[PDB]
């Protein structure tokens, strides 16, 4: 396996960013997931070599940090907060609306590999509960009609 | 162009930490400079590091990350050890109900940056870090851009403003682990490893990043540093009560009419936070409980306590989650149990098994599928997560749930 030049350049940029190469591990993994829509298991070996780290170390790091997904490829990750404030304010209403629009439940991917619902702990926007993210973008859920309009922006 | 951020409501009675951050938008270097920004840095570079530590010590600034340790004293402890030294800004946030740090990061990044430069100068650190949770991508891009602006204006790099002081601020991203907010697990993550906490002592000020003296401070703590230098420690100490001085951010959520961040003095009571500032409860319903993040639970009888770091005070990070009369306390306790179950790093056996069992048995109780043994097991597990624990997570994973059991016995009894 080989990374495309547009990704390799970005990974080398992160590797050259911190004083020590190994400190760039999480920035590199975020970059791999943003490019592929998941962490391809094949990417770990060339990443380990670039970081000058053993494969076992990299594998352990990917498994520890739960933002990284090695199982499902998805263009857009819908991160739904399932913590205390959002639960109290309407997480279930948000999940019901997501199921009506996309036909999927948490942990599932749409048949076109477009959306995955990812249940997550507090996203730190509790005053705007129930909270959800669509990749890097973050929103307060208001209603199904409002949610439908937000999701239509992700093509 | 940055990723979308919800527009969190912000209100201040002090116009300090929220002077700019009360407006839901990025304030760049020119706008910051127009307010007299980076002038406290200029004043600090004309002072000795030892004098800055003394001013910060005399200001009475205490850590805003949850433990309330005196900041000036933490710096003193670091500087007694030989260099090189490292400065770390803890921007992991992630505790349920807490959204105070992101509003400084996303709206007034230069206030934080200026604080980092002054603090790094005070402890003789030439390398500083911001460790921001992975779920704050906009905050990360805002900080990277603001650091570049600061570099371009000569506030960062080598020989800053001809002082002979060198500094580079690196921005690291977390990737889902709440435990990476614990300062030693944060250090492990910065070293490119799994976020596994290390036993304290040694405290980071003795052996931290690369085993070197390291100061770890919360975003909100650091945002106070330009004010201490700008006003002087005496005028800073005039804000709020003299024993718990300075501005404090209060993230208020749940069943309030006006949820958001409030900048208030620490002599404000919990009752005043809810009713005088957050506009009272939704539907004017009675307050049942206040969850201080995932740490404490206060009943409606405890609303008159001060929002300070005193023994009988609110403490924590000033995180206010309001629950009203119709909110199920057992259902609420289950969400707190699920949080700790998901976030234990698993190094310590009673924390690993205890966080899992507390949530698993509480789910059974809530769904009405629990046996008499599951009930007694839950009570025992809740009291036994703490033994042998390396860090604060294992020590507090059963704290809030135990308080709900003691303060709301009647409600827990219904589920039997
Ligand atoms: N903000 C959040 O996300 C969050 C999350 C969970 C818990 N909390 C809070 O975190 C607290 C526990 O955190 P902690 O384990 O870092 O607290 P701590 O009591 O161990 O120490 C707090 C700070 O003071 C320093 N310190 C303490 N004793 C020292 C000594 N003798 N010498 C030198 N430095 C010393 C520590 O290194 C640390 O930076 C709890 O009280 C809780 O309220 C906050
Ligand atoms: C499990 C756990 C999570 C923590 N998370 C954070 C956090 O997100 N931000 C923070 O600044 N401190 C957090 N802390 C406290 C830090 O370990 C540390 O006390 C703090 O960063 C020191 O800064 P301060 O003195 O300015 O408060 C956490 C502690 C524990 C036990
Ligand atoms: S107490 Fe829990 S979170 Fe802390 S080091 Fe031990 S297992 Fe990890
Ligand atoms: S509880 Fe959902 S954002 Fe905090
Ligand atoms: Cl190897
Ligand atoms: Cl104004
Ligand atoms: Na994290």
């Amino acid at each position: 396996f080989e990374f495309p030049e547009e990704l390799k350049t970005k990974l080398q940029e992160h590797i050259n960013y911190f004083p020590k190469k190994r400190q760039a591990i999480l920035l590199c993994l975020h970059e791999i997931q943003n490019y592929y829509g998941y962490i391809p298991p094949e990417s770990l070996k060339p990443l380990a070599d670039m970081l000058e780290l053993p494969l076992n170390h990299v594998e352990g790091v990917v498994a520890f940090y739960d933002m990284f997904d090695r199982e499902d490829k998805a263009k857009y990750r819908i991160r739904v907060c399932v913590s205390i404030v959002c639960h109290l304010m309407g997480t279930n209403k948000l999940l019901k609306a997501l199921e009506n629009i996309l036909g999927i439940k948490p942990g599932e991917v749409t048949p076109d590999g477009k959306f995955k619902i990812v249940p997550v702990q507090c996203l730190g926007a509790c005053s705007e509960a129930p909270v959800f993210m669509v990749n890097d973008d973050e929103y307060k859920f208001e209603s199904e009609v409002q949610l439908n309009e937000i999701l239509s922006r992700y093509t | 162009s940055y990723p979308a951020i919800p527009r969190i409501y912000a209100e201040t009675t002090l116009n300090m930490l929220l002077k700019r951050a009360k407006k839901p938008r990025v304030h760049s270097i020119d706008e910051y400079l127009k307010d007299g920004g980076y002038q406290a840095l200029e004043k600090a570079l004309n002072m000795s590091p030892e004098e800055i530590i003394d001013w910060v010590d005399k200001s009475t600034l205490r850590g805003r990350g949850g433990a309330g340790f005196p900041t000036g004293k933490k710096w003193k402890f670091a500087v007694q050890n030989p260099g090189p030294r490292y400065f770390i800004c803890n921007a992991d946030e992630s505790e349920p109900g807490t959204f105070k740090d992101r509003i400084i990061i996303e709206r007034d990044p230069h206030l934080l940056i200026e604080g980092i430069i002054i603090s790094s100068y005070a402890i003789g650190a030439n390398e500083a870090y911001i460790y921001i949770r992975g779920e704050y991508p906009a905050g990360y891009y805002i900080l990277r851009d603001a650091i570049e602006e600061a570099k371009k204006k000569g506030f960062l790099g080598k020989n800053i403003l001809g002082s002979g002081f060198d500094l580079e601020i690196y921005v690291a991203r977390g990737a889902g682990a709440y435990i990476c907010g614990e300062e030693t697990a944060l250090i492990e993550s910065l070293e490119g490893k799994r976020g596994h906490p290390r036993l304290k002592p040694p405290y980071p000020v003795q052996k931290g990043l690369w085993g070197k003296p390291t100061v770890v401070n919360n975003v909100e703590t650091i945002a106070n540093v330009p004010f201490i230098i700008s006003m002087g420690w005496e005028e800073y100490r005039y804000i709020g009560p003299s024993d718990y001085a300075g501005p404090k951010l209060f993230p208020v959520s749940g069943k309030v009419k006006k949820p958001g961040v409030y900048e208030l003095p620490m002599n404000t009571t919990l009752r005043e936070v809810i009713f005088k500032y957050a506009g009272g409860t939704l539907g004017n319903k009675k307050v049942k409980a206040v969850f201080s993040g995932a740490l404490d639970c206060f009943s409606s009888e405890e609303l008159d306590i001060p929002m300070d770091y005193s023994p009988l005070g609110f403490g924590g990070t000033g995180t206010v989650i309001v629950l009203t009369e119709e909110d199920d306390i057992v259902e609420a306790a289950l969400k707190i149990a699920e949080f700790y179950e998901h976030e234990t790093c698993g190094q310590c056996t009673p924390c690993r098994v205890g966080c899992y069992e507390q949530a698993n048995l509480l789910e059974k109780i809530y769904k009405g599928e629990a046996t008499e043994q599951d009930w007694e097991g839950f009570d025992f597990v809740n009291r036994n997560i703490q033994p042998t624990s390396i860090c604060g997570l294992g020590a507090v994973a059963g704290r809030l749930i135990r308080q709900t059991l003691e303060k709301f016995p009647e409600e827990w009894e219904k589920y039997r």
